């Protein structure tokens, strides 16, 4: 999970950030999915997508992330790009989740 | 979460009545205590590491628990008791600035006991360290700062 | 924050699966107030059915 | 409150309170005793601000109150004033709070939605609390007038 | 499911060929396909008029508005009105189909546990969803009315 | 039936429906009446659909009815004709329906895997659809008989 | 786990070192252990018709597959003969192992509760088990047989 | 910077600066001139801050300068007082950063396994910080020693 | 042990055993008698390993016996020889199961986390490993010590 | 990626032969290196915290890098360069477990340049550093497995290169 | 190119506006740095070949640069380097005559990151040299014109980067 949602550089350089997410995953209290968006809602990921780039850049980065793929066309470059707009990049991760 | 100052808020906001003297009264209150809290909450930070050595020290080591058959027995057991004193002492610290216990609710002690009953983690030596940490913290904070962080320490004990 | 305890089972209509699978046919999971509008709509879209719903975290009728 | 978003970034962070952070803190509990005094002044002066704002957004949008318009009718001309009350009330909340977060939740989220299905216009609901704005203001002192006019503001570009 | 459907589904747990019987319940539900199209255009114009109106005679100038009230601040009234939406919406979904099974999958389904945890009132929700009845009812007109009314009932049955 | 796929479709959007799709919601209450003619016609020569189309497979494939073959004994042939007898009623199911998916559900998923435990072949079972198609097709009028084609080639398709 | 690792557990509780007593259950362990590779061995080359056998034996040409039953429909036809295989394969684990826990880990942890969701009846699939369990000490042989059937009991108790 | 950290904590909001936030701004503007007088004090005072400290380590910790330690020998000694050098630079560049996040950067991220490569003792590193605070306040008024404190117990924590 | 893995691999492709896999398991079989013995030649000599070793330790890190060290005192130095005697059985329960795995969940996962809060240096609970290996690798045969070298290293480079 | 095993393989399947003893004789080849590689793979994991320390020692530290002003100034910094030198170790060994170079390929060089460049990495030091862990290496694997290590990490520093 | 004198006239042009007393004062300050940047001008052309020596000595030369396997390794490549020197020299002077950075964006800076990643040759090599030749140049020309000089020096440095 770490490797999806940070690249593999950045899953390197992580100790223990989420120490407390992994103890509730544990104990089968919350979902994968549930921890994947948490992941998404952190720091640590808006500080190495988010931050540096353009808004655009940043649905990019997303869907790479949370689904795998790159964006499909360009309805759907809208439909996320405006959700970033207007709302969080924590709406935006919770959108595509 | 919740905090002193939006305590008092959200009372009145059900009641629908404006701000008054006595509210005001206890958000001063609160202000004065401020200060004291403030510098609290840093000793702690930079204390946190020996503050859980020394609690650990006090009850759970050299003691059945960490002896073989013991519930702190094997590396990974020990390692998961001591990272669940430092989220206690973290959340304690959160809440003597917050001046209120329910973050303590909302996080740490909510599930908390049903939890430690699956897993077999012994709920009156989990307290125990909670005291040690509370005796410990006591000490470096100093007495005025001392009282404020007992509340929220025997605020987790009781849940717990 | 609120936070919402569901327990759900959903059923594979679509496909039988050779991986055991236990975890996806019957979950208990924390939800975020906010998330779990859009999951319950989920969960009913797939078929599944929400067994229980309880409040894990908050206060009900809580105004702040 | 302002220690409450302090503790909440800390969580998600999963870190103890930043110095950075601390000093806002300490520099907040300072600021709390004027903070008080400022909320207790517009509570007192908060019936003749409501009237006078009420007046002066009438005067500028003559359509609300007009047979067409939302607020035209007795029934409906103390509802919006009462919603202006609401608006004023929520401001004092957020000056002893440091913060925009006690008054968003009551009044900011879910607004939009609130007044289209009622279908009074938004636009004359901000033009009223800037109408409040002013007339706080001029009861306030200048320094006690700026700390107030920023959560006026938030109110205003919330809605 | 769909009324169609529904009727299979009978027969194909008794395992018995689709009979006449079962198919004059087909055909009864073909002729009145026709007025509930027209039913649910006119719900879905509407729509935003439909929950105004019924807002207004149950849910507005009263307590759940007012300071302390369930309806009480504007996330909570949002959130009222986005709910009388979805059982409008559902509604005519229901209406279409000719069966209540899809009231059951999407809307009924986990809501008495929902709002019992949140502390939502049934009862004034149950009178929300009897005015939004009686609004639709008088749009769509007498031959729809009947038919929209039964879901709508169904709808108010489930929460109570 | 296409009335459930477009409310479904809808409630993804999580809007009303569209007067297009509504559109088509009409058209397929017109045509349900034709479509129950058609059910019935071969709900009425059922029993003898199955016992022509039984011969011709026996016919086409002596082996399936051979002692090392699965239908071999009367049994097992009693069986294989209430295979056929199944798939009968599915189809009939399937043209009132006016979609493939009561069908799909009932006879096509895990299809292979029923009949590889039980080791029928799968290409002798499509073979007796295609015969239960030619009669069907025989007693049916031209364009009922190309409707009912659609839904045997489906099956046909599926158990492939 | 495994009986190997079932004696160093019981071990390390006590936190003694490895005993003479304790290499003698190894040791009876590892005579065990050739047998059980064969049997396994036989179990996977017979599997499906293990499945097939049994089903015959319980499942089939009854009210189950019959419509209105839980069997009825393809699908389900489909999902009860992948649990006889989970079942299969998961009790050949635990007999190579030699320890029944695998099976409480795995297979028996929440499968009465989904069934109960399910509407599947546990007292047909515990009868399937049993026929299975039948079938397999046939194909294994009788010295084997014994150290299989222990498993399968095991299971059946469980469900 | 404060400054810094508001403006990123609202584009991850996608909303303009809130009052509270824009009052926080407002705040250091007018601290920033004090906390420049303050990282200039300790500036002046560095070469004897980073000796002083450096002594009460060795006298704290003896180990560490010895054969078997890390410090031992003149080019350990120099490069371990190097170090204490390095962070008491980055203490003053919080100060008139009035943030922890430029020390941070530089300093806290990766420190960890730095250290653990180098095989140098982190809590050592540690005690050296806090020598340095003692050193460091007793140059300082008390108000200043206060807020130089908050930046030295945040390098303490951090390691 | 080994046979755990073999079943573990399976599993999660959610096969039967290969017949490869089913091979090792044989010789693995075999092998444990010797290892047994193996395991029982250390057992005996554990004593005398753990005192030699602690010696060498001592010798190559003056610091760890003295006042700032952790090891100093004789209560401190004993719980160091306690620690020493712990990895040794860990070791062998090791050759038995032919596995670090048993080894690893006591000894290995949260090691880190365990010294760090008690403040003992990691680096010299290796060597303290490191010359328990040496003194036990004397009393082995050479390929006896070959296969108790293996488990010893990886205890090295987990403490690493 | 490929193995040894697999790239002879995937060779005949092209050409469409069946295995012939030309090729068998270079999968025997293999099948005797390979325990010895095996014992090498484990001595490097075991090792590998201090491979990295020394190869830093011999190149990195006490260096303009370090300064300050340098690439691996910085704690972030020092900590990314140890990162790397880490990986390359990773993957070296898993090319001489397989036999084959072309995992290096895959992962490791495809793209490193570039990303280098646009970092401002400097290359030739990391080489540098690549050859400080071939010699650390090779004294702990020893000599038969010394050759076998050396060849993967030559094709890691000519791919820099 | 453009200069200030013409930029000034260029604005005003665009608005229609006639030369007003704000644009004339801007003018003004121009007359007042001219006769500096003539001197410094004069200063730079004559010890031009120096500059460029002590910038090289500075950063490029005694480096892996002209060592084997270096980009400025073989003469073709170091006389290439040193021509590049050249012309930023040349063309940083032009601009500080001229009081606008345009000129540098007209001719240097226009594709010369795209020739440069074609050629392999390094950015961030080059833009030391770049800075090294500020610092020669600052004190020659001394330090009215030096901030002057610096500014376009600055300018070729960022476009490069
Ligand atoms: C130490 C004082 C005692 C102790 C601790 C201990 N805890 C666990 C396991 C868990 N502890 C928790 C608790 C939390 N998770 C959270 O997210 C939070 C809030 C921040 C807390 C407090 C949980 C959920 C677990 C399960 C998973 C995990 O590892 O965290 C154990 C492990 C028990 C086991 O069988 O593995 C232990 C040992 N037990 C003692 O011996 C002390 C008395
Ligand atoms: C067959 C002997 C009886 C039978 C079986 C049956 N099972 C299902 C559905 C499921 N069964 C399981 C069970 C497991 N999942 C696991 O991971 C394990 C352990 C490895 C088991 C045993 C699950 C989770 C399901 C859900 C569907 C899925 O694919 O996971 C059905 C289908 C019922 C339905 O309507 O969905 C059936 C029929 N039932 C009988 O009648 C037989 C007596
Ligand atoms: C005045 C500036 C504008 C105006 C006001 C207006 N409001 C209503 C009706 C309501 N207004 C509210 C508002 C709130 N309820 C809350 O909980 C909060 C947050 C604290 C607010 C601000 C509500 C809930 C109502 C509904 C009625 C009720 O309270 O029971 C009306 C009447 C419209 C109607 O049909 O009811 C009017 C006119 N109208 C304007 O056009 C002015 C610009
Ligand atoms: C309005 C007629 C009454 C009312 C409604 C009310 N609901 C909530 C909150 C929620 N209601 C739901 C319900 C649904 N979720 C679904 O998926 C469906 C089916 C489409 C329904 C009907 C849920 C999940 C929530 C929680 C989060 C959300 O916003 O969706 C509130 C807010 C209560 C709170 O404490 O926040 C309210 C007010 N209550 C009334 O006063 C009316 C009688
Ligand atoms: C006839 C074309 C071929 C044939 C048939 C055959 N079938 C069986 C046994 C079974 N067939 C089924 C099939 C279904 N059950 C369902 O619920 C559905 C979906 C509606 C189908 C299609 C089943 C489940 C059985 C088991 C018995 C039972 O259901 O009571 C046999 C007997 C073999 C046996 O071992 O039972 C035979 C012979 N065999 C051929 O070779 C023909 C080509
Ligand atoms: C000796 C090589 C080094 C050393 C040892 C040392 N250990 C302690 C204290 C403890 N050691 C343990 C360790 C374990 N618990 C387990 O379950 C296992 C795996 C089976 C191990 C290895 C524990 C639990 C303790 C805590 C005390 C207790 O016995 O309950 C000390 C004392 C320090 C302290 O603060 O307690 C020491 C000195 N330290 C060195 O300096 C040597 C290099
Ligand atoms: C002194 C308190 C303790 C100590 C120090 C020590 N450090 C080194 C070597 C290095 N330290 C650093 C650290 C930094 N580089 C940075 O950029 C920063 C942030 C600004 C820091 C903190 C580095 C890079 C080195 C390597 C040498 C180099 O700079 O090139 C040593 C030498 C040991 C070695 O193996 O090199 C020592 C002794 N160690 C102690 O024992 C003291 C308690
Ligand atoms: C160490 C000898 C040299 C050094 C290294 C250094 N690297 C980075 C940053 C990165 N390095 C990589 C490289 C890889 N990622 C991969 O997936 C692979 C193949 C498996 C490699 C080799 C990456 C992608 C990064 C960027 C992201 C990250 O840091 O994780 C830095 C940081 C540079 C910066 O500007 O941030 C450094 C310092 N530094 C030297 O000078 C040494 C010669
Ligand atoms: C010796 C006969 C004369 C002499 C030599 C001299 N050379 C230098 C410095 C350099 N000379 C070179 C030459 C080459 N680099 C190449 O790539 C090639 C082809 C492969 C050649 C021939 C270079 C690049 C340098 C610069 C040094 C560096 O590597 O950075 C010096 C030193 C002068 C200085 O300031 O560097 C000297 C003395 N000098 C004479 O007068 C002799 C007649
Ligand atoms: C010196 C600081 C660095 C260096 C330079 C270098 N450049 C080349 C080759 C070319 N340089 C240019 C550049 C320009 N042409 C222009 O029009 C402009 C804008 C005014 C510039 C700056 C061009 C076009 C060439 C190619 C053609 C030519 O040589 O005339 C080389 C040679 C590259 C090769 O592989 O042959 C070099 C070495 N390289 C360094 O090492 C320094 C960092």
């Amino acid at each position: 999970a770490y490797v999806q949602v940070f690249d593999k550089d950045i899953a390197s350089y992580i100790r223990s950030e989420f120490s407390a997410l992994e103890s509730r995953l544990r104990n089968r209290e919350t979902s994968v999915k549930e921890f994947v968006r948490l992941l998404g809602f952190s720091a640590l990921y808006r500080k190495q997508f988010h931050d540096r780039y353009p808004n655009t850049k940043v649905v990019e980065f997303a869907f790479k992330h949370f689904l795998g793929r790159a964006v499909k066309n360009q309805a759907e470059l809208i439909k996320y790009h405006g959700l970033l707009g207007r709302k969080g990049i924590k709406a935006l991760i919770g959108a595509l989740v | 979460m919740q905090d002193a100052i939006t305590a008092v808020i959200n009372n009145y906001d059900v009641q629908g009545k404006y701000l008054d003297g006595a509210a005001l009264d206890k958000l001063k209150a609160y202000f004065t205590t401020g200060a004291v809290r403030v510098r609290a909450a840093a000793v702690i930070s930079s204390n946190a590491t020996t503050i859980i050595k020394e609690a650990a020290a006090k009850a759970l080591i050299y003691s059945d628990l960490t002896r073989p058959g013991g519930n702190m027995y094997t590396t990974r057991r020990y390692a998961a008791c001591i990272r669940d004193m430092d989220y206690f002492l973290r959340y304690a610290t959160y809440a003597m600035l917050a001046g209120d216990p329910s973050i303590l609710d909302e996080r740490v002690l909510n599930g908390l006991k049903e939890t430690y009953n699956s897993l077999g983690v012994p709920i009156a030596a989990t307290v125990g360290g909670i005291q040690a940490m509370k005796e410990v913290v006591g000490g470096l904070v100093g007495p005025d700062a001392a009282k404020e962080a007992s509340i929220y320490f025997d605020y987790l004990s009781s849940g717990l | 924050s609120r936070y919402f305890k569901v327990t759900a089972c959903i059923p594979s209509l679509k496909r039988v699966r050779t991986g055991r699978e236990l975890q996806n046919t019957f979950f208990t999971k924390l939800v975020p107030y906010e998330n779990w509008f859009t999951e319950q709509q989920r969960i009913q879209k797939a078929g599944g059915k929400v067994l229980s719903v309880k409040l894990f975290t908050g206060v009900q009728g809580a105004n702040t | 409150s302002v220690l409450t978003k302090a503790i909440v970034n800390a969580d998600a962070e999963a870190r103890y309170l930043s110095p950075g952070e601390l000093d806002r803190i300490k520099s907040f509990v300072a600021s709390g005793e004027r903070r008080l005094r400022i909320a207790q002044t517009l509570t007192e002066a908060r019936e003749r601000i409501v009237k006078q704002a009420g007046d002066q957004l009438f005067q500028k949008r003559p359509d609300v109150v007009s047979p067409g318009g939302n607020a035209y009718g007795e029934k409906m001309t103390a509802l919006c004033l009462r919603d202006l009350d609401y608006y004023l009330r929520l401001v004092t909340y957020g000056i002893v709070a440091g913060d925009v977060t006690p008054i968003e939740e009551i009044g900011i989220i879910g607004v939009k939605e609130m007044y289209n299905s009622l279908q009074t216009p938004i636009p004359a609901v901000a033009e009223g609390v800037r109408a409040m704005k002013n007339v706080a203001t001029s009861l306030l002192s200048g320094d006690d007038a700026a700390e107030a006019g920023f959560y006026f503001d938030y109110l205003v570009g919330a809605m």
